[PDB]
């Protein structure tokens, strides 16, 4: 997260740290993801799509910092690791970036809710907010283009959704963007999501409940003047998502 | 060829 705030997992408790195992066993983080029910963490495709061995990955929930516990956490193993069979990438663009990872814990238990652990609620069919609502997005991704390690602290900012018109735009991102994907932006270009964000939630308020409207998935550099956040449309995904879990 | 930021984590080619 460029700019934004650093934040604390109990005002993000739905956010998932996903992290792989290495040949080696070194542990490297990967990507955020979204708790939607107690068994199931929904994150991007383009995350696992290198390294598609389910053993690999350790989630854990109720996790506020990189690399130190926090009280409360839990970690927990995937079960089963579903890719969008139809995911492909382009030169910027990243197409069915969504994915699902079914989680259990060494006992063999799902997620257990708690003041840190908690489910946030999908989207309804082709309903989102409306274009200049204010959503958040969390993750443990870059601060800064010049970091070379991921912060410590979990972090939060505020965007704004933009049009598809607007983001398909020359300057913008063109035909390149499609109406499967929603882009949000801060109106100064001073806070956005970057590298190491992709797979984590953008929650809107719609109709007076926090909703997972959207999936981190690209964008041209970060917090680049004309050039959004792109974010996979959840509201677009739920035959896919029902038929998955 | 592949590009940085969002969309390349986790890549051979990052």
């Amino acid at each position: 997260i460029i700019g934004g705030e650093f934040t604390t997992i109990e005002n993000q408790p739905w956010f998932a740290a996903i992290y792989r195992r290495h040949r080696g066993g070194s542990v490297t983080y990967v990507c955020g993801g979204s708790l939607i029910s107690p068994c199931w963490v929904i994150s991007a495709t383009h995350c696992f799509i290198d390294y598609p061995k389910k053993e690999d990955y350790i989630v854990y929930l109720g996790r506020s910092r990189l690399n130190s516990n926090t009280q409360g956490e839990m970690k927990f193993e995937v079960e089963n690791l579903i890719l969008h069979k139809d995911y492909s990438a382009d030169t910027l663009a990243h197409h069915n970036d969504i994915a699902l990872l079914k989680i259990r814990s060494k006992e063999g238990r799902c997620a257990q809710p708690s003041r840190t652990i908690q489910t946030i609620a999908l989207p309804s069919m082709y309903n989102d907010p409306q274009f200049g609502t204010s959503c958040e997005i969390t993750g443990f991704g870059k601060e800064q283009s010049t970091d070379y390690l991921y912060p410590e602290q979990l972090k939060m900012t505020v965007v704004k959704l933009i049009s598809h018109r607007e983001c398909q735009q020359p300057h913008y991102y063109g035909s390149e963007v499609t109406t499967k994907m929603l882009c949000a932006a801060d109106p100064q270009w001073k806070t956005d999501s970057c590298q190491g964000d992709s797979g984590g939630p953008l929650v809107c308020s719609l109709q007076g409940r926090m909703t997972l409207t959207g999936i981190v998935s690209w964008g041209r550099g970060c917090a680049l003047k004309d050039k959004p956040g792109v974010y996979t449309r959840v509201s677009h995904f739920l035959p896919w998502i029902r038929s998955h879990t | 060829g592949x590009a940085l930021g969002r969309g390349c984590e986790n890549h051979r080619c990052l």
